[PDB]
């Protein structure tokens, strides 16, 4: 009961935790332009 | 070949194909990203600029409404036609009028 | 009885077809080219006098794409615009063929 | 690393190889303005 050397190595962070709406996935535009989609 | 490799040939024979520079009066394709509209690519009559200092894509203010452009940082694509049939079609078709 | 795959089906070639030319007196499409005809047109004519640059025109012109725009604009562009209109399961392929230098032209120049 | 996990997304064969493509003969640069160039020029 007092070991560690099999402890849950997920268990060391915080315990816990279809489409991304603001992933630009379907936007076929290159990522060295995104200034282009600046609010301005 | 390459234009330095050859200096003997006085003239070119016909069949040839010579790879010149683009010149004034030349159409282009100028296209800004993202591509949402018809006239998001569009053909322009090119203007060479002479002054080396000079690096950006100039256009007049008033041909912004096509491709939702400003300057406030926004970068455009510019392929120019070389072969015949889609520099005929860039003129009859992809013309900005 | 469903018995074992034969010869007569598993065919991948399609079978050949007839050119079925739809009689002048007949043709239903429009008498005037389209801007994409017309583009396409000058594009193959202009691709073609950079291969032979044999042409029938009087004035001289300095570019292959001039050169065609003037042919079909004066009416004397060797091509013709051939619209199919159906292929048959029968086996034909039928097709409008329309002559551009009787045609209306939509470029201007 | 698998062959059918080439096809699916937008980094993935379809859409990066056959429905987009990258070509030669291209340039890109920031845009500017000018009030000398018609709107069917670009400088
Ligand atoms: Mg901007």
């Amino acid at each position: 009961g007092e070991d560690s050397s099999m402890d849950d190595i997920s268990a060391y962070s915080s315990p816990g935790l279809l489409d991304d709406p603001f992933s630009i996935e379907d936007v076929d535009i290159s990522l060295d332009v995104l200034d282009n989609l600046a609010p301005q | 070949h390459d234009i330095e490799g050859l200096k003997q040939d006085f003239r070119l024979e016909v069949g040839d194909i010579l790879y010149r520079d683009v010149v004034t009066g030349d159409v282009a394709f100028f296209n800004r990203q993202p591509s949402l509209e018809r006239s998001s690519i569009g053909v322009h009559r090119i203007v060479v600029l002479e002054n080396p200092k000079i690096s950006t894509f100039q256009m007049n203010v008033s041909a912004c409404a096509w491709y939702n452009a400003d300057f406030d940082g926004d970068q455009m694509n510019l392929w120019v036609p070389w072969s015949v049939m889609s520099r005929v079609e860039a003129e009859l078709l992809c013309s900005v009028r | 009885i469903v018995e074992s795959p034969s010869i007569c089906e598993g065919f991948v070639q399609a079978s050949s077809q007839t050119l079925v030319i739809i009689p002048d007196n007949e043709r239903i499409t429009s008498n005037v080219l389209t801007t994409f005809e017309a583009t396409r047109l000058v594009a193959v004519r202009a691709q073609q006098l950079a291969i032979n640059g044999s042409t029938m025109l009087k004035k001289k012109y300095s570019s292959p794409i001039d050169i065609a725009k003037q042919e079909l604009f004066n009416r004397k562009i060797p091509l013709l615009v051939m619209r199919c209109i159906k292929v048959t399961p029968e086996g034909q392929k039928i097709v409008e063929i329309w002559n551009p230098r009787e045609m209306g032209i939509p470029l201007l120049d | 690393p698998s062959i059918m996990r080439r096809l699916p997304r937008k980094e993935g064969r379809i859409r990066k190889s056959l429905l987009g493509s990258q070509v030669w003969s291209i340039s890109r640069s920031t845009i500017c303005g000018n009030s000398d160039l018609h709107l069917d020029e670009v400088g």
